[PDB]
């Protein structure tokens, strides 16, 4: 910053805020954060989801970089958790709606719920 | 008081709008921010900070300025520093004693400013 | 090509470097076969040279030698103990005799390893010729020193100094596993 | 003269290049002569350096060498069981003792050996001179490390460890195609 | 100078060379003195560089030995021929025992020597001390060797095995015409 | 890569200097191994020169040596006296001789030595052959030589004379405490 | 590193000199070890280089050594005589035989020698095998030598040639004082 | 260090140069030690670079040897006769045989030597062993060159032919005064 | 008087400051120093400081002038020298005569301010 910001400019700054990069334990509360969004979109099509604990951690752990941030959850929660469940409102069982649940297997597969 | 912070004209483009050489030059009769600023208030003390972070066409054209006492502009107008006071400044004296020495004594690493 | 160069980029680097120089900016020394003063003499300034750059970052120090000579490795031994930042041993190949002495020496916690590595412990040697009155002298100072080693063992590896004492007085030769269990290392490197 | 210099080409390079270093840079090690401290602690440098360049690519090893001393020739072997890439080896010229040993630890599927090349096994050698209580000790540790390469072996090669107790009595000299069916090897390279 | 450099203008420059790098960059090696470990080792390590550069067009090996080390040279030999471009051999001076042997190995049609030359052939020496159990196992390896070497030679000169296994029993000396007739050579180079 | 490279960041920041010369350049001077004329000499050139750069600065001295030649190392001990800054001297693994006779000579106030070092002190040694009459010429020599030397070691460390005779009669060792209580040292370092 | 290299400003400051070089930039020279042919032979190409560099300047010379070849001495020995600027001699360590002889002949006021030094002074060396004729020739050399040694001690000592003659018979040692009084330096340096 | 660099300011003033290099610039070649092969091979060289540098200029070569090898030295000798530009030849320190016979070899009115220094002439040595009749061959032509070394020396120096055999019989020792007057040199220099 | 410091065209991207940048390029409206300097002024004399210094593209650009008068600016404008005085200064064969050989005899030391 220093080298591209001149004096000028940086000693009228109130501050300068300096971001982290995010923890594990931030992790599991951004894979909340995320559910919920999917949730919303999901009471939209009369679908409940109903993700479990041990899911949770799991996608927690897959999706964790230090470096980028929290982007790669929302890739990892749309390849585990979108990605089925849009082949079910179109071709399948949520067409009307319907109940969802995620369990997680001894094998670290995701157990989706039948409809 | 006029100012200008060197480390801004570090580069050799942004020497060329300082100085207001015919090509390069800010507007179209900036000139020559230095120029300018030396014709509106011919009697006034200029400050130059940081001075070592100049870059080295900016070093020239104050050497030029300093042995004859003017500034020809890009649209060929003159500032006149005969009744100017030039103030360069420079932290680069005291940079050498913030150093620590290597070995299982260390020593004192004060230094000569001046010799700096 | 004795010793191969290398090549990194950094600003506008270009720069090449010994691969030892290599190493030695990332904080790596290493020490290998005999123990003498002027192999000391290198490393120990290597040591204030890291010290100086970086007195907050651990230093790592790999140890592979059939021992040497004891007045040279305790010129090793108290630089180690008096400069800044931890220096963290780790033993491959062998560490025997003067060279497992300082493998023990490294910082608490950080002595680590290989698990095919040896190490081997045994009281020191030495000799003279003269008038009876010169060999009394120097059968006292090989003593001395004899007890003070011990202490010191004693003292990095938690061991009585009679367990000390009865240890060395042959050559006695452990597996890394040992080593862990004996005390003289905290643990054992596999992979990565 | 004694090693060209090579010439390549890459932005602004240019750059020359002692040929060693040259194929240092294609992550490529040599392997030759007797194993010992010197040149063992070389070897591992190198490793640990192209490992960090690129810990997802391999190091191709190629060895050529009559023996050496198993110390020495242990840090080698620690040291590619420990790192991330794989390690391929590849035996020309010949692979006798300690080299034949480093041969078979590298990654399974990747060992191969030129068409006219040689391995020779054996079990190791040393020796002694002391009090009779000395060479107890030392005869101890001898047989100790005899064992362990016997194990290593059977765990490399696949063979069961009486069949490669029995086998090591005495040298034994394989030619290429012996070691692949003996399993030391998993190919031969021919023609490219 | 030791050695002799040279100097070159391509383009940017210029460019200074040792006199032997600036041959290397003409798909030139030369292999002279007895043949070793370090020395072999080194030649293929120019041959694989060559061979990357341009996989299309021959490499010239220059011959003047007197033999050497069976081991080393057969690395050079499998090299030869498991990398694409053809290797053309031109022996001068002498190419004896080993160095005869990879004479005739190069590409087929492209094997020349001057008018002076003196290429000779002999089968294997060796030797070894021990217990008659290990002089048994020793002397099967030399004849297997042996055998080997001759049946490498019938192939590249087309003499039947047979005859290439009289023609060794003792030293045999042939003049650059001979090496043509008896198959060992393709021609004689003679004036530019 | 016996002496490793070290860089360091200035204004250009691009300089590399052997290890040796990085501390030079930071006024610190090492004395290891014998003292002979052609070590001794290049010491000197050494604290001539740093004499030059700031005669205001203080020099270290890292001492590590069994002894030596006393004319060589009595030009040392002239140097040090006679250039302007102050030379304080640092003993580390042993100062010995000669090697503790120039470690007393650093300025007083700035004489200390490691914890685990070892001072050992005694007359000189010497020897002639020839005819009874320049026997007579060298011994005459020697003595005096002796006696000089006595004078400087209680200049230096505040004991008397005579007590100085008797403490150098026959090999005399002194371990760091003692080298402090006894007036050689004027103390021990312990830890940053 | 055996020898250190040192870094000075200039405009760019882009100099980096062993360290001897860079105190012949402040026209200082040593002398130490044997006189002989190629090492005195550096010494006046060095003289030489100093002379044309400023003829109106002093050269200053570091003597520390045994003894050595008269003929290798007198080539410096003129030389000093010929060139224009002053050469002021400095003695410490030694100044033995030819040393000495080289000592006193420094520019007159400017001979000085360090005070714990020693000067030692012998007519010279040498012998013979051969016929008695040769032996005859051989033996009016050495003596035609010894008289014209005598001859320039007495000039620049300013002793008479007796005196000169009988203080050299059998060697004579002088202390820093001694050589003083005597003549052979003007003084003794104390400080700086 | 054993030979220091010197710089020198032109233009741009990047000018590092060995000192022995600086002074071939100015002209200046030194010819010490004994006469052989190598070394007579290298003066050859650069007394043909100056020749070519600047014809019409002197060539200055200082001598300070104690003979060798008769051929060796012939070849400066042809050289300097061959070449344009006058040799002067300088004799510091001695030149004994060889050397004084490539002393008088150098230009007329152009050989000098310094005041202390000694000139020394004889017969030239040889020997053989075998069969009579080789002896035989081997002394008659030892016998030539004994008779083309005298006429030479006479050519030179201006003495007759019976007066020079007479002269080397036995070895000749010639002061600088004699050898001013005998007519082997010029003059004698003295001071600037 | 017109007075250029060659110390300051030691660079050869620094020749096209004298002449003017071709077109497409920044710096463009640079009508050359030099040829600027003598279209205004067609009767002057000009020096050169220091030419033993100017990079040798420098050189190459003083030939024309010595010989036929003339320089072409950057927009096709002729600069005319037929009406000047050129001086340059230097002290390159000063440093070849203030020294002599280095050896016992002297050699010709004078008739060198000509060869450097």
């Amino acid at each position: 910053i220093k080298k591209i910001f001149t004096p000028e400019f940086r000693n009228r700054l109130d501050n300068i805020i300096w971001f982290d990069h995010l923890s594990t334990d931030v992790i599991h509360q951004v894979v909340d954060k995320f559910i919920v969004e999917l949730q919303v979109q999901l009471d939209q099509k009369g679908v409940s989801l109903e993700v479990s604990q041990e899911a949770r951690n799991w996608l927690a752990e897959k999706g964790y970089d230090r470096a980028m941030g929290a982007r790669p959850m929302a890739r990892v929660i749309q390849d585990n958790l979108k990605k089925p469940l849009a082949n079910e409102l179109l071709f399948g069982s949520l067409v009307d709606g319907g109940q969802v649940t995620v369990a997680l297997d001894k094998e670290k597969n995701e157990l989706t719920y039948g409809f | 008081l006029l100012r200008f912070d060197m480390s801004e004209y570090m580069e050799r483009h942004t020497v060329s709008r300082l100085i207001g050489a015919p090509p390069g030059y800010v507007g179209f009769d900036q000139g020559g921010l230095l120029t300018d600023a030396v014709i509106k208030h011919p009697h006034a003390v200029l400050l130059l900070d940081e001075i070592e972070k100049a870059h080295p066409d900016v070093f020239n054209i104050l050497l030029q300025v300093m042995d004859n006492g003017t500034l020809t502009d890009n649209n060929g107008r003159k500032a006149d520093f005969r009744n100017v006071v030039l103030v360069m400044t420079t932290n680069a004296g005291v940079r050498e004693t913030e150093r620590k020495s290597i070995g299982l004594i260390h020593q004192d690493n004060s230094t000569d400013a001046m010799e700096e | 090509a004795l010793v191969p160069m290398v090549i990194e980029q950094t600003s506008r680097g270009e720069r090449s470097f010994d691969i030892y120089s290599r190493l030695l900016k990332e904080r790596v020394i290493f020490l290998t076969g005999q123990v003498e003063d002027h192999m000391a003499n290198l490393i120990v300034a290597q040591m204030l040279f890291l010290e100086a750059e970086n007195p907050e970052k651990d230093i790592y120090l790999y140890i592979n030698s059939p021992g040497g000579v004891i007045t040279a490795g305790m010129s090793i031994y108290d630089t180690m103990q008096f400069i800044k930042p931890d220096v963290s041993t780790i033993c491959m190949g062998q560490a025997a005799s003067m060279g497992a002495f300082l493998l023990t020496a490294g910082a608490k916690g950080k002595r680590f390893c290989l698990p095919n590595s040896r190490v081997m412990i045994h009281q020191p040697l030495g000799g003279y010729q003269g008038q009876a009155t010169d060999i009394e002298i120097h059968a006292r100072e090989i003593l001395k020193v004899k007890g003070r080693m011990n202490e010191l063992m004693a003292l990095h590896t938690g061991q009585s100094l009679e367990q000390i004492e009865r240890d060395t007085e042959r050559d006695r030769f452990l597996s890394a596993p040992e080593a862990v269990e004996y005390g003289l290392v905290d643990s054992i490197l596999t992979h990565r």
